[PDB]
RNA sequence: UAAAUUAUGGUCAAUUGUUAGUAUUCAUAUUAAUUUUUUUAAAUGUUUUAUCAUUUUAUAAAGGUUUAUUUUUGAAAGAUUUUUUGUAUAAAAUUUUAGGAAUAGUUAAUAAUAAUUUAUAAUUUUGAUUAGAUUGUUUUGUUAAUGCUAUUAGAUGGGUGUGGAAAAAUAAAAAAAA
C-alpha cells in the first residue's frame, strides 16, 4: 500500500525548506570568474526588448 | 506486471494501477562458448581464452565500484572528482614535468571492503622544484601537453636528503637494482 | 573613448600623489597559466583568469601590443580576393618606428607579406622611421596600416597576380612563386586545396560598404 | 554459478574469483600473483654489483 | 624439483583421515605414475631448457632428428647451432670423468 | 604526421582582440609564445616596485652584506667573467668588477640636509636589529634580471639561513622606513629581494650597449652554482666609486 | 640509556650485518645465517630510512662509515615506479616531520587557494626561486631553449629567402594533410586512444592504442 | 560503569523437493525463460522557391571497440533602430580471458620549428601492446538475504572541408514557413 496512511504523520509537521542542509559547493577559480560574469550580464539584461 | 504469475496474465500492454513497467530480459539463455582453436596453438602470447568471457564494467561480478570517500576527499572539497590528488614524485626525466604516484579507492560491496589502487600522473612544475621523493599536492587544469592535465599546486613535504644529495652532484635517488621481470634466465658472470 | 581618458587621467593623478607607500606584491598577484578549459586564452594585463573584485593600481604599459595591417591576395577557387591580415607584435614603450618595422618583419610567418620594402602609416600618412611611438600617440587602439612598394600599382593587371581562370600560366611561371607552390594541375588528393568561394556569392556586384542596388 | 564462465567445473570460477578478491590484491609485498614461477630463479646467475656513489 | 611428485590427486580420503593417503588410492596412482615413467624410459625422452630462452617452453631433445628413436615420425625443428650444442651436451653427459661428481647413469639415458 | 594534428602548444585565443573580428573581418597572426614564455625561462624577477614619487628620485645609500675575502662566489664570478669575455668582449663595460661584489639587502634615498641625523639614527637601529643574529650561511646559484634585463644578478636561494635574513631585513624595513620616515624605494610592509648584482647597464651606457642584456650571454650560467658563504658583516653604504676603491661605507654592524 | 632510537638501531644493525657477512665469506653454507643476515639487512633498511627523515646528516655519516648504501637501493623498477619506495616514510609517520622553517622558507611552497595559482606562481610573485640543482642535461636543454628568439631574429633579418622558403612549405602544408580544421575529432589529444575501433582497419598510422599513462 | 515511563511511535525481512551407510553447493521440485502458437502495426511521391539555380529539412547498412565517445549558439527558439560581450574541445573513477611478455611515427620540453630541434624519454608484471570474446556506469530473473544471473540499442578516419554542429546515400510514423 502506497497510500497516505502508510507514511507517518510527522511529514506534515514540517516547516518549509527545513529539510535542506548547508551546502558548501566550491569550484575552480576560473569557474567563479565565468559564473560571476554570467550573472552580471544577466542582471544587466537577460533579453533584448523582452526584459 | 512483474508481480503477477505466468497464469495470472491477461493484457501485455499496460499497468492497470501502478508499479514498475518492466521488460523481461531473458537471463537464462544457456549461452555457450564456441571453440575455434587448438589447445596447442592459441593466437596470443600472454593469455588464452577457453571459455565464455564475462563482460561489461560495473556489470562485472564481483562488483567493484568507485569510492569517493578516501583520504583525498577527506582532506579536500573537490569541485570535480579527481580535481585534487596527493602523491609522491616518482622520477623527473622530463623538463618541467614531475611524474606522481597517487592512491585511490575501490569498494567491493559483496565483501563489504575497500582496496587501494595506484595510478601515475604527469604534473607540470614550472621552475623545477620537485625532487624525486617529494610529497606533493596536485590539481586538475588546462590541457598542457598530450598527457599532462595536472599541475603541482604545492609541495607538502620536500625531500631535504634528496636535495642535499643533488647539491653534491649525485643523483637524487639510487637507480633501482633490477628492472622488470623476465621469463628467461640471464647467465651473466663477472 | 571614455575608458581611455578615464584611465589616462586616473594614472596621471596617481603619479602626482605625494604620499603613497607603494604596493605590497604579496597582495598583488600575477596571473595563472593554470585554469579550467582546454584553450589557452591571452588576456589584458590588467585582467586575470580568476575573480579579482578589487581594482589594482594603474600601471604604465611597458609592452604595447601593436597591430599592423597588411593586404594579402588570397587564392579562392573562383579567382583572387584582396583581404586583410594583421600582424601583432609586443613593442617596447619607447621604441623607434624603424625598430617597429624590424619587429614586424621577424613576427610574420606568411611567405606572401614582407617580400619588398614596406612603410608604416596611420590613416594614410607615413610615419618617420626616425621618431618614437610617444610622439605619434600610438597606443594599442591606434589603427596602423602598412604599405608595400607595388601596392599603388595594384589597380593594373600586371602587379596583381594572375588567376588561371582567366590567364595563361606558362612553363615560364609554373616553376616560380605562389603559382609553383599551388600546383595548378589537379592531383588525386587535389594538391594544396585552397578555400573556395563561388562566383555568385555577392551577386553580380562584389562586396561593398555601400549598398549598390 | 552459471556454468559457462571459466572452466567446465565449478571451482574454476572461484579460482578466478580469487584473482579479484579484495584482501588478496597485488601490492609492494605480494607481487606477481598470476605467474610467480616463470620469474623464479631468474636472476640467480645474474651478477649485479650494487649501486654506491657514497663511500 | 622440476618433475611432478604425484600424478592426479593422491590424497582424496574423507576429511580428518589421519594419513596423507590410503593404501588403496595410493596404489592406484602408483600404477598410473608407474606407467607414465615407464613410457618416459622406453621412448627415451629428453627435455632441455636453454638459458636466454623462454623457460616454460622446453625444447624436446628426444624428438630431435639425430636423437629421435622412431625411424618414421617427423621429429622437430630446432636451430642448427643450438641443436648441435644440444647433441654435444647429451653425448658428453654419458660417462663419468674423474674429479667430476658421480651422477646416476642408465641404459635409456643414451 | 610526427605528432598531434593540432599541437597543443599552438591552440591560442587572444581575448585582447574584439569579439567577431577573428571569425569574419580579418585574422590576427602573432608569435604568441614569446609572451607566454614564463618567468622561469626569461629569468625575470619581480622586485618591490616603487611608488611613482619615489621612482622619480635616484637612490643614494643601500644596505649590504659584505662578502668576506676568499669566497667561493668571487672566485666563480671571476671564472664566469673569463668565459663571457672569451665569448663576447662587448660585455666588458656591462660587467661589475669582482672588487665591488656585495649582497644588496635594500636600497634607500637619503636627502643631503638631514644626512647626519639619518645616518646616526639608522646605524643605531640597525645595530639593535642585528644584535641577536649570529653569522649567516647563504647559498648562491642561478641568475636573474631586474629592470627589463638591464640588471643581471645572482640569486639568493631560500634553502639555508636565508630565512633569518628575511626576518632581519623585514625588521630594519619596519624601522628605517616605518619609524623614522625614510624613502625605501618600496613599502616598508614589503620585503626586499636580496641579490648579488653581476652585470649592469647604466643610463649613460645604454646608448652604446643597447636597451637590454642579450640573454645569449648568460643563458648557460643561468642556473650555474656559485656556492655557499658565511656572512658576519652588515654595511650601510653611500655610492661613491672613487673614495676607497670600494663603495664608500657610512656604517657597519658585526654579526657575532 | 637510549637503545630503541633510530641512529643507535641503525648502527648496531650495520655492525651485526658486517660481522655476519665476513662470517659467510669464510664458511660458505650455513643458510641459517644467510637468513639471519637477510633479516638483519631488512631491519637495517627500516632503521636507516627512518633516520633520514629524523636527522639526515647522521644518516649520511653512518652510510659513509660502515659503507651500507647497497641496502638503501630500491629493490626493483616496478614497485619503485608506483611510488611504494617513497611510500615507506608515510607508513613510518615521518612524512610530515620535516619542520621546514630551519630549511626551505615555506612562503613559496604553497599554492594560492582563492587565486588558483600554483606554488611556482607565488614564488614568482614573491621574487623567490626554489629550484633543484640541475645536472648537465637540464642545463643544456634550457640553455638551448632560452635562445630561440635571438637565433630567429638573426635568421629572419639576415637571411629572408631561406625563411620564405620554409614558410612556403608550412603555409601550403596547412592546406594539405589529414585535418584542415579543429573539431573534437581532430583536436583529440589522444587520437589512437579515443578511437581504438579504427586502429586495425581504417587508421594504419598507429599500431597500438596506448602510448602514455592515459 | 545504571537502570527508566508519562509505555505496541519512524508503516510487514522471513526459508514447504520422499530422501536411501557416511563425507562434498550437483539427476526427478517451484518461480523465470527457450520448446509453443499472426488481438498492433502500417503503404509509397518529402516540401516550398525567384527556373537549368538558390532558400527550408543532422545519428537505425556493415565492420568489434575493456586506460574507449569528449564540445559552443553564429541556425531555430527570440521579442529592439544600428556596431554585443566573456565562458568549449580538458579530465577522475569502474574494464573481461586457467595456467602471462615486452610494446612503439613513438614521451617531455622548446614553437603557431624540427621527413637529422634538445634530453639520462614514454607504456608494462600494481599484468601492458598485439590476440580471443564482448555494444560501457538508473532497466531482468531467483531469493528471507550481503549474492548469484541479465539489460538492448546507438558515434567506424581522412581525401575543395559545406554547415551553428558531419550525424550527410533505402528501411518514418517528428506535420515540415496560408
Ligand atoms: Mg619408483
Ligand atoms: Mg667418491
Ligand atoms: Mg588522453
Ligand atoms: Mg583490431
Ligand atoms: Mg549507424
Ligand atoms: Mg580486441
Ligand atoms: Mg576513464
Ligand atoms: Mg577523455
Ligand atoms: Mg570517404
Amino acid at each position: 500500500f502506497r497510500g497516505a496512511d502508510t507514511y507517518s504523520v510527522k511529514y506534515c509537521e514540517q516547516g518549509r525548506y527545513e529539510y535542506q542542509r548547508y551546502l558548501m559547493i566550491n569550484r575552480f577559480p576560473s569557474e567563479y570568474k565565468k559564473h560571476f560574469l554570467s550573472f552580471l550580464s544577466n542582471i544587466r539584461m537577460s533579453s533584448g526588448s523582452a526584459t | 506486471p512483474w508481480w503477477n504469475f505466468q497464469t495470472e496474465h491477461r493484457q501485455r500492454c499496460v499497468l492497470m494501477y501502478g508499479g514498475a513497467r518492466t521488460k523481461n530480459t531473458h537471463n537464462a539463455n544457456h549461452r555457450v562458448f564456441i571453440k575455434k582453436y587448438k589447445r596447442n596453438a592459441f593466437p596470443n602470447r600472454t593469455r588464452h581464452h577457453w571459455a565464455v568471457s564475462m563482460t561489461g564494467v560495473l556489470s562485472q561480478r564481483p562488483r567493484r565500484m568507485p569510492w569517493p570517500y578516501d583520504l583525498t576527499s577527506l582532506i579536500f572539497n573537490q569541485p570535480r572528482q579527481g580535481s585534487d590528488k596527493i602523491g609522491y614524485v616518482v622520477g623527473t626525466s622530463m623538463l618541467k614535468t614531475a611524474v606522481v604516484a597517487t592512491n585511490h579507492m575501490v569498494y567491493y560491496p559483496k565483501f563489504n571492503q575497500r582496496v587501494s589502487r595506484t595510478k601515475r600522473f604527469f604534473a607540470h612544475d614550472e621552475d623545477l622544484a620537485c625532487v624525486e621523493g617529494d610529497l606533493v599536492h596536485i590539481k586538475q587544469c588546462r590541457k598542457i601537453s598530450k598527457y599532462k592535465h595536472y599541475y603541482v599546486f604545492s609541495i607538502l613535504e620536500p625531500n631535504v636528503e634528496g636535495r642535499e644529495r643533488l647539491k653534491l652532484g649525485l643523483k637524487a635517488v639510487p637507480p633501482p637494482l633490477f628492472g622488470y621481470p623476465v621469463s628467461r634466465r640471464i647467465v651473466k658472470l663477472n | 573613448g571614455h575608458y581611455q581618458q578615464e584611465a589616462f587621467e586616473a594614472r596621471k593623478r596617481f603619479e602626482e600623489s605625494t604620499t603613497y607607500p607603494g604596493p605590497i606584491r604579496a597582495a598583488t598577484p600575477g596571473d595563472t597559466r593554470f585554469y579550467s578549459g582546454s584553450l589557452e586564452s591571452i588576456l589584458h594585463d590588467t585582467d586575470r583568469h580568476y575573480w579579482r573584485a578589487v581594482t589594482d593600481d594603474p600601471r604604465v604599459q611597458h609592452l604595447i601590443p601593436l597591430r599592423i595591417r597588411f593586404k594579402i591576395f588570397t587564392w579562392v577557387t573562383s579567382g583572387w580576393e584582396q583581404r586583410m591580415q594583421v600582424v601583432q607584435i609586443m613593442a617596447p614603450k619607447d621604441s623607434t618606428i624603424a625598430q617597429v618595422k624590424d619587429l614586424v618583419i621577424v613576427e610574420n610567418q606568411s611567405p606572401y607579406l614582407c617580400v619588398s620594402s614596406f612603410h608604416l602609416a596611420i590613416d594614410g600618412k607615413e610615419l618617420d622611421p626616425q621618431k618614437t611611438l610617444g610622439e605619434y600617440g600610438i597606443t594599442e587602439q591606434s589603427q596602423i596600416d602598412a604599405i608595400e612598394q607595388n601596392d599603388h600599382l595594384l589597380h593594373r593587371d600586371d602587379e596583381r597576380p594572375r588567376d588561371w581562370t582567366v590567364d595563361e600560366i606558362t612553363a615560364e611561371d609554373v616553376k616560380r612563386s605562389p603559382y609553383k607552390e599551388m600546383e595548378m594541375q589537379p592531383l588525386q588528393n587535389l594538391a594544396p586545396r585552397y578555400e573556395a568561394r563561388p562566383k555568385g556569392y555577392f551577386g553580380r556586384t562584389y562586396y561593398s560598404g555601400m549598398k549598390q542596388s | 554459478i552459471a556454468h559457462w564462465y571459466c572452466g567446465h567445473k565449478f571451482r574454476h570460477r572461484f579460482m578466478r574469483d580469487k584473482r579479484f578478491h579484495p584482501s588478496l590484491q597485488a601490492s609492494h609485498d605480494a607481487r606477481n600473483r598470476f605467474s610467480k614461477r616463470r620469474h623464479f630463479k631468474t636472476n640467480r646467475w645474474n651478477y649485479q654489483q650494487a649501486y654506491r656513489d657514497m663511500p | 624439483r622440476w618433475a611432478a611428485k604425484f600424478y592426479g590427486q593422491v590424497t582424496f580420503g574423507p576429511r580428518n583421515y589421519p594419513y596423507p593417503s590410503s593404501r588403496w588410492l595410493a596404489r592406484r596412482f602408483q600404477m598410473k605414475k608407474h606407467r607414465i615413467i615407464k613410457r618416459f624410459r622406453f621412448r627415451r625422452y629428453k627435455l632441455a631448457a636453454v638459458a636466454n630462452l623462454p623457460f616454460a617452453k622446453m625444447i624436446r631433445v628426444g624428438m630431435l632428428p639425430e636423437l629421435k628413436s622412431s625411424k618414421t615420425k617427423r621429429g622437430d625443428v630446432v636451430d642448427p647451432t643450438l641443436s648441435g650444442q644440444l647433441v654435444s651436451a647429451v653425448k658428453n653427459t654419458g660417462e663419468k670423468r674423474k674429479g667430476q661428481r658421480t651422477r646416476p647413469k642408465s641404459k635409456y639415458q643414451v | 604526421e610526427r605528432g598531434l594534428y593540432f599541437p597543443i602548444n599552438h591552440r591560442i585565443v587572444d581575448h585582447r582582440i574584439a569579439p567577431g573580428v577573428t571569425v569574419e573581418e580579418t585574422d590576427v597572426q602573432s608569435r604568441y609564445r614569446r609572451e607566454l614564455r614564463t618567468n622561469f625561462a626569461t629569468g625575470e624577477t619581480r622586485q618591490t616596485i616603487a611608488p611613482p614619487w619615489s621612482a622619480r628620485e635616484r637612490p643614494t645609500h643601500f644596505f649590504s652584506l659584505r662578502l668576506p675575502s676568499r669566497n667561493s662566489v668571487t672566485l666563480r664570478v671571476k671564472e664566469m667573467h673569463n668565459h663571457l669575455l672569451f665569448s663576447h668582449q662587448q660585455c666588458a663595460p656591462m660587467l661589475v668588477s669582482p672588487t665591488k661584489l656585495h649582497i644588496t639587502l635594500g636600497v634607500m634615498t637619503i636627502p643631503e640636509n638631514s644626512r647626519e641625523e639619518l645616518v646616526k639614527n639608522i646605524q643605531q637601529s640597525m645595530s639593535e636589529t642585528f644584535a641577536c643574529v649570529q653569522p649567516l650561511q647563504l647559498r648562491f646559484r642561478g641568475l636573474g634580471t631586474f629592470d627589463f634585463g638591464r640588471v643581471l644578478f645572482i640569486r639568493v636561494v631560500p634553502e639555508a639561513d636565508f630565512g633569518r635574513l628575511e626576518r632581519a631585513v623585514c625588521d630594519i624595513r619596519r624601522r628605517v622606513g616605518g619609524v623614522l620616515g625614510v624613502d625605501l624605494k618600496g613599502n616598508p610592509h614589503d620585503s626586499y629581494v636580496p641579490h648579488v648584482t653581476v652585470a649592469k647597464i647604466r643610463p649613460n651606457q645604454r646608448q652604446q650597449l643597447g636597451d637590454t642584456i642579450p640573454q645569449s650571454l648568460w643563458a648557460d650560467y643561468q642556473h650555474h652554482d656559485f656556492g655557499d658563504v658565511t656572512l658576519s658583516t652588515v654595511d650601510l653604504c653611500r655610492m661613491k666609486g672613487s673614495p676607497d676603491g670600494y663603495y664608500h661605507t657610512e656604517g657597519a654592524v658585526h654579526l657575532s | 640509556f637510549d637503545t630503541t632510537s633510530p641512529a643507535v638501531l641503525a648502527v648496531k644493525r650495520a655492525l651485526k650485518c658486517r660481522v655476519l657477512r665476513n662470517h659467510l665469506l669464510t664458511n660458505p653454507h650455513n643458510n641459517i645465517i644467510k637468513t639471519v643476515l637477510a633479516n638483519t639487512e631488512r631491519k637495517l633498511n627500516h632503521a636507516l630510512r627512518r633516520l633520514r627523515k629524523v636527522d639526515f646528516k647522521k644518516y649520511w655519516e653512518i652510510i659513509r662509515d660502515h659503507d651500507v648504501q647497497d641496502i638503501l637501493q630500491p629493490p626493483n623498477l616496478v614497485t619503485y615506479r608506483q611510488g611504494s619506495y617513497w611510500k615507506y616514510d608515510w607508513n613510518a609517520g615521518l612524512a610530515i616531520s620535516t619542520n621546514l622553517a630551519d630549511v626551505m622558507d615555506p612562503r613559496g611552497l604553497n599554492g594560492c587557494v582563492e587565486t588558483g595559482r600554483s606554488r611556482s606562481e607565488v614564488a614568482r610573485d614573491l621574487g623567490l626561486s626554489y629550484t633543484r640543482p640541475l645536472h648537465e642535461n637540464e642545463k643544456k636543454q634550457l640553455s638551448h631553449q632560452a635562445v630561440y628568439y635571438e637565433r630567429l631574429a638573426k635568421f629572419k633579418m639576415e637571411q629572408p629567402e631561406a625563411a620564405r622558403a620554409m614558410e612556403r612549405e608550412r603555409f601550403v602544408r596547412k592546406f594539405s594533410g589529414m585535418f584542415v580544421k579543429m573539431d573534437i575529432r581532430s583536436g583529440a589529444p589522444d587520437f589512437p586512444s579515443t578511437y581504438r575501433r579504427l586502429l586495425g582497419t581504417k587508421v594504419v598510422r598507429w599500431a597500438s592504442k596506448r602510448h602514455g599513462p592515459n
